[PDB]
């Protein structure tokens, strides 16, 4: 995954 | 974009003794990375017959030099330009059959498949 | 037969109905992403009906070799286009690829042709764009002049990356790895740094070098004028601009905020004023010309049992006993929360049957004595019986899942209060006006949003799926995409809420820059124009002794003096300026700290001694009736208590240590000292009863959405995370709270975590809806609602997908109609407060009007014949030719050739490109010097009567200084950062193109008329910024560096606090500063962080004073900025009136 503390991993990942 | 579009002639009719270019282009939206791009060309005598791989791209072109085919076969494409065509020189009647192109262009998810029915004319 | 025969069909309304439902049938079929095999013969029927409709229309008009028929109407061209396209895909071998399936939406534009009344409205919006032509020249001029300033100042500065010097192909090959750079907490965007001090620092062992791509996708830069034009249009629409603000100051330095404060003020404020003032002026003369144009024993005992019923509820307060059973029913439903125990839910569940029973009995007892069916005649009783029906449908099944949203549908009885409460009735009249008299205008807004959602889903919908891995983490679709109709409606709805930039990065990455620039800019030009006209049409239709007395005189002469008032105002500003020095660093200084401690006594003993002079010079009766003396009385009492507790011995206590934070109220003494702040406060507090009667409606109207939100949500935002990485567990791994507590007891790293702005309460529901109404924070809340599965269950991705329609309906009702009722009441109170004074132009003082009434006379006049000459010499025939229009227009064309040669500059251009651009900027400087030195030879005596010649002389000199002193820069004491700034002088030549443009000069003059009234309000807003910067600096300097608080943008010092309060004043990213302050205790923060060398321990926040900090600053800055919009847009009505 990636770190959910970034605005991009929010919008563009499912892990968050 | 459920699958990645492969353009080939469904039927290719070639005179015995002429050169047969088997055309095969694809549009995949990502750039072709030669370190990850994958191409396999196979032959099968019939839809329910065994496939024989005869050429592969893995880092570079690998020609398997199949005995029955020969050394006649050549790559005739340019992967970076989305062209994976092959050339069969001096086509013989036994070359009649089905030619399959299988394409993977990571990180594009979908695998491509083109199928050509090569017929050899008198 | 013949013509007579094939003509009748054309006229019947029955022929106009089957075409009107054929289009609506096909608009449903445009929604489907992949067309099935069976839908193809239905697509042939639609081509057959549209052929037949154009067969009756070719056979009605003219026959027997007679030209054409309907080849004059613009809408039959669209019918000819859609017929000739629908058959051209049926021409044996024509296409194959067919990229233009997006021409199938042109038959959805046929709704305008067939629905009666939509040709008038679409024809009335094109007419209003023709009025905007002169504003749109000034906006593109100002977004070009400001785009050349950032292109000179910030040239590639956004490519500074912080590279490590190697711990264990030199240069190109080493600076192109993307692993040698430093990424902060997985941001995938490569921290920016500066060599400047007050810029961003790099951590130890790294250096800053300009090498890399750019931020966000490569799309954010000031290197290649096209990209600088994109980012100042993004600052003009204020769209995530605070990331562009903080990126640039991290790599340029924190002193270039003067660019950002000037461009938010000149660009985001003035251009949005001038666009919205000229649209509202255009609409005002459209409905004016329209109004003007219009000017130019069964029965027996049934009655026996009835009479009784009738003889009821017509005189006692039993119709008033129902409105107290409704405002009790609202309050029982507002007490629902999570988690509530049994014996409290039993009061909630027995209680709901009680009000439902006496609302079902009350309409049964009303349909006895009111003669049905003349009961279904009033409308409210229809509305009453409809709520009672669905309340018994909700009680009748109790099986709906998940369709229990209907237990929030008994919250709708609150609108019965609009009979007596007359401001809730104004809310219903506006919402009913959109469906009623303005119903065809909201229907056009329905179609254009529908067409924009079908277009982008046909163009870009296939490219998102086939290009997932460019814009997403695990090669899947993103939260915001266009692969189906519902998600492509949500993008188009987003753009209309102001967020058009983030989605455009993901389109341009996936479908190319040219085709996503053209589509998304058209959505936000056409769509924001239709929303703005529907906003104004709803607005303008709705409010359409021998020593004892001899000491009294001596004290009176002191306080009335001119040297004593100037002393106290000097002491007020130093007492407040001493508050700015109390940083984190004030413990380490040890020399300014003791100067602060002596000054905290001297300032207090002055404002005690001047207070007792005001007691003796006035008496208790005069002094205690001045409200400004009450403000100065209360500020001394805070000073007296903490002094007499630091003298008695009560040094440290929970109250006395917290009264010291109330020294931020000390700047409020400046309000009664300045006439600029006093006039604006008197005009805001005079309008305060009108706001409270509207704020009461807004709290009742948002109460319905907030009790609805607790029913949908409240318990369903809890989730387990792996806290070593902070990512939400899968539904395959953790299904519920029982599976997660199984991990924690098995010693894993899991936490059942909540979202901390959620819908557990009604009170936390008000805080959730204010992040959604402002569009800051609403991504986090909606990602939790759409994943909300059930109470005690793990959230699954987009399981409850259609909960976006909750947030869409709240933005329509509780943000578009709520704001529409608020603006209409302030403007209506503005016209009565301007009338009660006699009266004229509030927010200007008495001196500031006489500077205004003569500046009005100056800008509307012109002189006649200043023309002596150089009399009779060779200079006279020179003066003949130079005064000609040939010399006049040739300088304006050759400034346009100078504007183009500044646009060709690019970061990292070649050395031969730099020389050619130097030798051409040499030969422009010698040309414009020769143009102004020739005026001095052939017009000797004055040259300085009018302003444009005085402006032309100074611009020439500063350009020469930028060339002449530049040779001293390569000779002597050097600084490149002053070379970037003095080179900005040649953008002054561009301003000389305004000399001829009459109509931009009308926009610029009524702009400059409002600078007196906007100065007075900007002082009352600088005072509120200054007070809130002192509260935040003392409270929030030690708050943990989470989302919006970092090493660069925080509340540590006074310089840091004022760039954060300027950011919140636009409301930009106030959710990100609030998020680390809602932390209270561990596991989140650490109450013992011991940051030396100070006595203060801990990095936690106070959630109670932080919610009061941010929410109260949002409300106060909203009222004072919306008076800035009213003061300016009403100046634009005052120059168009007299002209
Ligand atoms: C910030 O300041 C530092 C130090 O003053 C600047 O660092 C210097 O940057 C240059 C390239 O920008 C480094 O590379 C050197 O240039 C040649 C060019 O062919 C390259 O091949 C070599 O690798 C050579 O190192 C130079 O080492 C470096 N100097 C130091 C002392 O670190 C930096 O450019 C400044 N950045 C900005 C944006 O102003
Ligand atoms: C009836 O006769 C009265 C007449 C003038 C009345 O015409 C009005 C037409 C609407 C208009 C242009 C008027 C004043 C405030 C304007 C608003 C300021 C607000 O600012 C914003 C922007 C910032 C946001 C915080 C929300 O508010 C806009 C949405 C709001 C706004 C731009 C919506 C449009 C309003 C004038 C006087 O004639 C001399
Ligand atoms: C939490 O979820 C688990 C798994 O869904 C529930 O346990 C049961 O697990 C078996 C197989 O793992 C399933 O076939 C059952 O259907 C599950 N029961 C239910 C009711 O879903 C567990 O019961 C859940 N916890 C609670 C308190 O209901
Ligand atoms: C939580 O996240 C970590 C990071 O992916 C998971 O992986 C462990 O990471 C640590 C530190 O890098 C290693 O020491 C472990 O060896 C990793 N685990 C395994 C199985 O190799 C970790 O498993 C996650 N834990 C939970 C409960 O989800
Ligand atoms: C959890 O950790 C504690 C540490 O004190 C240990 O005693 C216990 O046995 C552990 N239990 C499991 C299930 O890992
Ligand atoms: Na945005």
């Amino acid at each position: 995954c990636c770190n959910c503390s970034s605005k991009w991993c929010r919008d563009h990942s499912r892990c968050c | 974009g459920r699958s990645m579009e492969v353009t080939v002639p469904a039927t290719l009719n070639v005179l015995n003794g002429s050169d047969a270019r088997l055309p095969c282009t694809f549009n995949s939206c990502y750039t072709v990375n030669h370190k990850q791009f994958s191409l396999n060309w196979t032959y099968q005598e019939c839809n329910n017959c065994s496939e024989e791989m005869f050429l592969q791209f893995r880092m570079k072109i690998i020609n398997l030099k199949l005995e029955r085919f020969q050394d006649r076969v050549e790559f005739s494409g340019n992967p970076s330009k989305y062209d994976v065509s092959v050339m069969l020189r001096n086509v013989q009647p036994e070359d009649e059959g089905i030619y399959n192109c299988y394409i993977m262009n990571p990180p594009d998810r979908h695998r491509g498949h083109g199928k050509i029915h090569l017929q050899v004319l008198m | 037969p013949i013509r007579k025969l094939a003509i009748k069909i054309l006229v019947h309304s029955l022929f106009n109905m089957l075409i009107m439902c054929t289009i609506l049938t096909n608009c449903v079929f445009m929604t489907m992403s992949n067309p099935p095999d069976w839908t193809k013969n239905v697509e042939y029927t639609f081509t057959g009906i549209y052929t037949f409709e154009s067969l009756i229309k070719i056979l009605a008009r003219g026959f027997c070799l007679e030209d054409f028929t309907f080849l004059r109407d613009p809408w039959n061209w669209l019918d000819f286009t859609v017929i000739t396209f629908a058959y051209v895909t049926e021409f044996v071998d024509l296409g194959n690829v067919s990229a233009l399936r997006t021409f199938r939406v042109l038959r959805a534009l046929k709704t305008i042709s067939v629905i009666p009344g939509l040709k008038t409205i679409v024809g009335a919006l094109i007419q209003s764009v023709k009025k905007l032509s002169d504003v749109m020249i000034l906006t593109v001029f100002c977004l070009s002049v400001f785009a050349l300033i950032g292109l000179q100042l910030f040239m590639g500065n956004l490519r500074n990356k912080c590279l490590q010097w190697p711990p264990d192909f030199n240069w190109d090959e080493y600076i192109e790895d993307k692993s040698h750079f430093y990424f902060l907490e997985g941001q995938n965007d490569a921290l920016l740094c500066g060599n400047s001090s007050d810029a961003g620092q790099c951590p130890e062992g790294y250096i800053c070098v300009k090498a890399g791509r750019n931020p966000n996708y490569g799309y954010t830069s000031f290197d290649t004028f096209s990209w600088a034009f994109l980012s100042l249009f993004r600052l003009m629409t204020q769209d995530f601009w605070e990331n562009l603000y903080q990126l640039t100051l991290r790599a340029a330095g924190k002193t270039y905020m003067i660019f950002f404060v000037l461009v938010i003020f000149l660009g985001s404020f003035y251009l949005i004023n001038l666009i919205l003032a000229v649209v509202a002026m255009a609409y005002e003369e459209q409905n004016q010309a329209t109004l003007e144009e219009a000017e130019q024993d069964c029965c027996k005992p049934w009655l026996k049992v009835k009479h009784l019923v009738n003889l009821v509820v017509m005189d006692p307060f039993v119709d008033l006993a129902i409105t107290i059973c409704i405002v009790l029913n609202t309050l029982f439903m507002a007490m629902e929360h999570y988690p509530m125990t049994e014996q409290f839910s039993s009061v909630l569940s027995v209680g709901n049957l009680v009000f439902t029973g006496i609302f079902t009995a009350e309409m049964f007892l009303k349909i006895i004595a009111m003669d049905p069916y003349y009961y279904f005649q009033e409308g409210w009783n229809i509305f009453d019986g409809f709520i009672v029906s669905l309340s018994l449908m909700e009680l009748g099944l109790a099986n709906v899942e998940g369709l229990s949203v209907l237990r929030s549908f008994r919250l709708l009885r609150v609108f019965k209060l609009a009979k007596s409460w007359p401001t809730l009735n104004m809310l219903i009249k506006i919402i009913g006006n959109s469906v009623g008299a303005l119903g065809n205008l909201t229907l056009v807004l329905a179609i254009i949003v529908f067409i924009f959602a079908v277009v982008g889903m046909q163009l870009f919908g296939k490219s998102y799926k086939e290009c997932v891995c460019k814009i997403s983490n695990d090669c899947e679709l993103p939260r915001w995409h266009m692969h189906d109709f519902f998600h492509s409606f949500l993008i188009v709805f987003r753009v209309l809420c102001g967020e058009w930039i983030e989605t455009m990065w993901d389109c341009m990455e996936v479908a190319g820059q040219t085709m996503c620039l053209t589509v998304f800019m058209m959505v936000m030009v056409i769509g924001n124009l239709v929303v703005l006209n529907l906003f104004l049409a709803l607005l303008l239709s709705s409010f359409s002794g021998k020593l004892w007395w001899n000491l009294r005189k001596t004290c009176y002469k002191i306080v009335e003096h001119n040297w004593f008032e100037t002393f106290i105002v000097f002491m007020i500003l130093l007492s407040s300026g001493a508050l700015a020095f109390e940083d984190i660093y004030i413990e380490q200084r040890k020399t300014i700290k003791t100067m602060l401690e002596y000054a905290d006594k001297v300032f207090t003993y002055i404002f005690i001694l001047e207070m007792l002079l005001k007691w003796v010079a006035y008496g208790f009766q005069v002094y205690f009736t001045n409200a400004w003396c009450w403000l100065d009385f209360l500020i001394v009492d805070v000073s007296l208590v903490s002094l007499t507790a630091n003298a008695l011995g009560y040094s440290e206590l929970g109250a006395i240590k917290s009264l010291r934070t109330l020294r931020a109220l000390r700047p409020l003494r400046a309000l009664s000292r300045f006439e600029g702040m006093r006039v604006v406060v008197n005009a805001l507090l005079g309008a305060i009863p009108s706001i409270m009667n509207v704020l009461l409606v807004c709290l009742i109207f948002w109460l319905i959405f907030s009790i609805m939100g607790v029913n949908l949500f409240a318990g369903k935002f809890y989730h387990c995370i792996n806290y070593t990485t902070g990512e939400m567990f899968d539904v395959s791994v953790v299904n519920n709270y029982s599976e997660c507590k199984a991990l924690i007891e098995s010693n894993q790293t899991a936490r059942w975590k909540n979202v901390k702005v959620n819908f557990d309460n009604v009170g936390l529901g008000y805080l959730s809806l204010l992040q959604v109404a402002t569009f800051k924070g609403w991504m986090d809340i909606m990602y939790a609602a759409v994943d909300s599965r059930n109470v005690e269950l793990q959230p699954k991705y987009e399981d409850n997908l259609y909960m976006y329609l909750y947030f869409v309906i709240f933005i329509i009702f509780g943000s578009f109609f709520t704001l529409n009722l608020f603006i209409g009441v302030i403007i209506d109170n503005f016209n009565q407060q301007k009338k009660k004074f006699g009266g004229q132009d509030i927010f200007m003082t008495e001196e500031q009007k006489k500077y205004y009434n003569a500046m009005k006379k100056l800008g509307s006049k012109k002189p006649q014949k200043p023309i002596p000459r150089p009399a009779n010499k060779f200079q006279g025939m020179v003066f003949d030719f130079v005064t000609k229009q040939v010399f006049d227009i040739s300088i304006m064309i050759l400034i346009c050739l100078n504007m183009v040669t500044m646009m060709v500059e690019t970061d990292d251009q070649s050395q031969e490109m730099t020389n050619i651009l130097y030798w051409i900027n040499l030969v422009f400087i010698v040309l414009f010097t020769g143009e102004c030195v020739l005026k001095l030879i052939s017009l000797r005596y004055y040259y300085f009567t009018i302003g444009w010649n005085i402006f032309d002389f100074v611009v020439v000199i500063l350009s020469i200084v930028g060339m002449f002193l530049a040779e001293l820069i390569e000779k002597y004491f050097v600084s490149p950062t002053l070379f970037r700034v003095i080179r900005l002088a040649r953008i002054g030549r561009i301003l000389r193109l305004i000399k001829g443009a009459k109509g931009i000069r009308t926009l610029l003059f009524a702009l400059m008329m409002s600078l007196p009234a906007l100065f007075n309000i900007g002082l009352l807003l600088f005072l509120v910024m200054f007070i809130y910067a002192i509260f935040g600096m003392s409270n929030f300097a030690y708050v943990k560096r989470e989302v919006g608080i970092d090493d660069m943008f925080n509340f540590e010092t006074f310089g840091n606090s004022m760039i954060c309060l300027f950011q919140i004043t636009t409301s930009a990213g106030w959710d990100g500063l609030l998020a680390p302050i809602l932390n209270s205790g561990p596991p989140d923060c650490d109450p013992d962080k011991d940051h030396p060398g100070s006595s203060v321990k801990g990095d936690c926040g106070n959630p109670s004073v932080g919610i009061f900090f941010f929410v109260s600053y949002i409300i106060i800055s909203f009222l004072v900025v919306v008076n800035m919009y009213i003061a300016v847009i009403l100046e634009n009505f005052s120059v168009a009136t007299e002209e």
